[PDB]
């Protein structure tokens, strides 16, 4: 197995072209777990490998990067997963992030509470989700498509994500949402992947590389997620730390991607062209404001 | 506050732990504050906030200003001393010319 030199793995191409029926995941290493390096968390390895691979796609890098972190607390009132991103990110990058309960963060700025009651009029550069509610998994019942804070993620998606920026977004096999895997055929590229260190659980991070504002390919969710767990099902894949070893060329490069305020009237094919490149964002470069309501009472 | 935590250590004190320690190559320059983790052969890369008693504790920091020196940081730990990161933090203290722990790399004699 060549892939237990890699950060994980990604989704084989012909496995998102199938049209699977959705089943239950049953993995093959169920069970096992990775040896980790002494000393350091799930939550640090797995937020390393996904960055290993991530230094792999087409992601625009501007000047004072912009990079929103969702579901960033532990159980502990800490932030491994912000740690790291702060560690890849280049040295001034905006990072902010978030999550229902308090924490202790390396972020530039912590929001705490749920999605109705923070607001900002500004646009992203990168969105990365570990947002997971543990309840959510019922195996008594029907896996459906979830519709609470996915409902979320694909609003902020749509309204605040720049042309040109991408997403990572954590699901399980019971935590997915329909209208996120659609979302991914708004970007140039996509995929799901999977950490090595955590192969033995459904877990994996929804990957859209280059968002365009528009449906490039018609994706149905309810399909796509079955044949995510197809997939999984069908390709048991190793445990491994090996990649967390080598950290030399872990730093995102820095690309000092343009970074353009355009109208959708302008949105032209050759824009489309950079966008799918990482060549391009297109936002405005106003200061960033991030509001939080309070609702008051006696 | 700092002080409570030194005689804390006494009639077996439980140090702070979940310090978030990074992945590194530790090949770095070795110096104690860093924007990046940056240890060497013989120490440990920790996330700054974690390593912080002010942050932990959530109370205010000594500074009139309210600043952390930690926060948004890497702070590098000797590996003998890796299983109390926010206890060598208080005690040692960091050379304003080099950049290192006094007694742990700082040789500007
Ligand atoms: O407009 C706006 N929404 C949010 C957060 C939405 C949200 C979606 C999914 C999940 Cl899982 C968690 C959250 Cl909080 C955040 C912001 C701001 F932070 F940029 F101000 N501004
Ligand atoms: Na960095
Ligand atoms: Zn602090
Ligand atoms: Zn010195």
């Amino acid at each position: 197995s060549s892939q237990a030199w890699q950060p994980g793995v990604a989704m084989p191409n012909l496995y998102k072209m199938q049209r699977m029926l959705l089943e239950k995941c049953d993995l093959q290493n169920y069970g096992d777990s990775a040896t980790l390096p002494k000393g350091i968390m799930m939550n640090v390895a797995k937020y390393t490998q996904l960055c290993q691979y991530l230094n792999t796609l087409t992601l625009a890098v501007p000047y004072n990067m912009r990079v929103i972190h969702f579901g960033a607390g532990s159980d502990k009132g800490v932030a491994p997963g912000t740690a790291v991103l702060r560690q890849w990110l280049p040295t001034g990058t905006l990072l902010v992030d978030s999550d229902l309960n308090d924490f202790v963060s390396d972020a530039d700025s912590t929001l705490i509470g749920d999605c109705a009651t923070v607001h900002t009029a500004n646009k992203w550069d990168l969105i990365i989700s570990d947002m997971y509610d543990p309840k959510t998994k019922n195996v008594t019942k029907e896996n459906d498509s979830k519709e609470g804070f996915f409902t979320y993620i694909c609003g902020f998606i749509q309204q605040k994500l720049a042309l040109g920026g991408s997403v990572a977004i954590k699901i399980t096999e019971h935590s997915w949402n329909a209208d996120l895997y659609k979302l991914m055929g708004h970007f140039a590229w996509w995929t799901a992947f999977v950490t090595n260190v955590n192969a033995s659980s459904s877990e994996a991070f929804l990957i859209g590389c280059n968002y365009l504002g528009k449906p490039r390919e018609q994706i149905d969710g309810y399909v796509m997620h079955a044949n995510y767990i197809f997939w999984r099902n069908t390709n048991p894949i190793q445990l491994s730390s090996y990649s967390l070893f080598d950290m030399s060329k872990f730093p995102l490069k820095l690309r000092g991607t343009a970074v353009m305020s355009l109208k959708e009237g302008q949105i032209n094919d050759m824009i489309l062209s950079l966008l799918s490149k990482g060549r391009l964002i297109i936002r405005e470069n106003n200061r960033v404001v991030i509001s939080s309501d309070v609702l008051v009472n006696n | 506050a700092a002080k409570a935590y030194k005689d804390y250590l006494a009639s077996g004190g439980q140090p702070i732990t979940n310090c978030v320690k990074m992945l590194c190559t530790h090949t770095g320059t070795g110096q104690a504050i860093t924007v990046t983790p940056e240890a060497n052969m013989d120490q440990e890369s920790f996330g700054g906030a974690s390593c912080c008693l002010y942050c932990r504790c959530h109370i205010d920091h000594p500074n009139p200003k309210g600043f952390c020196d930690l926060k948004g940081k890497y702070v590098q730990i000797p590996t003998t001393c890796a299983n109390d990161p926010v206890g060598f933090t208080l005690k040692n203290t960091v050379c304003t010319v080099c950049g290192m722990w006094k007694g742990y790399g700082c040789s500007c004699d």
